[PDB]
């Protein structure tokens, strides 16, 4: 159905109504979102049907229709902007200077926004507009407040 | 059954609302995806 480039709402009705579970890229084909708004099940857009095609619970990533596209990095330095689109509200691009998740395989970028978990798949972007990570899985801090990582699949 | 729909483009934004702190957190990740606080 629609493939144009851009970001997506995932949305249900198996609930009451209609119900906003993430959100995801299209980019050159394919569909990026994060596997836990999905658990790997197949997606209609519009008439069309979007088959899963590449996914990892632990790096919580999923692609439909093709291999994962996603390639840019957080370069470390720069601040970057969540393009948020959280349930029945318009996309807005929130811009932040990305914290540090550290651990025993390395150090990761993370975003300190807090947003509901049908934000999930929301792009964060670069100063070129290219998409360096997906925000929805992360951790709740002593505050309550959620921060999540900069999550970014491997191209092939 | 899941569905989609476009909700806007990808593109950077001047002027867009900055907010947010960088915290450098000590974190692990489980088999299932989940990352947890270590303290
Ligand atoms: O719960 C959230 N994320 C998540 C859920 C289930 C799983 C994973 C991540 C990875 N393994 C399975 C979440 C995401 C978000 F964008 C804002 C949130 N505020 N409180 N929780 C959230």
């Amino acid at each position: 159905g629609e493939t144009t480039d851009g970001v997506y709402r995932v949305m249900t009705r198996r609930l009451l109504g209609s119900t906003q579970v993430g959100v995801g890229v299209m980019q050159e084909g394919v569909f990026h979102t994060m596997w836990h708004v999905t658990k790997g099940a197949a997606l209609r857009s519009g008439e069309g049907r979007l088959d899963p095609y590449w996914g990892d619970v632990k790096q919580d990533l999923v692609s439909y229709c093709g291999p994962w596209k996603l390639d840019a990095a957080w370069d470390g330095l720069s601040e970057v902007q969540l393009l948020a689109v959280p349930p029945g509200e318009r996309a807005k691009n929130i811009q932040t200077l990305p914290g540090i998740f550290k651990t025993k395989d390395g150090d990761i970028g993370a975003v300190a926004l807090d947003y509901p978990a049908g934000t999930s798949g929301s792009p964060i972007l670069d100063k070129c507009g290219r998409v360096i990570g997906l925000y929805g899985n992360g951790v709740v801090i002593k505050n309550g407040s959620y921060v999540s990582a900069i999550t970014q699949g491997k191209r092939e | 059954d899941m569905y989609i729909e476009r909700a806007g483009d990808i593109t950077w934004e001047k002027d867009a609302e900055v907010t947010g702190n960088s915290p450098r957190l000590d974190v692990a990740l489980d088999e299932s995806g989940d990352f947890s606080l270590v303290e």
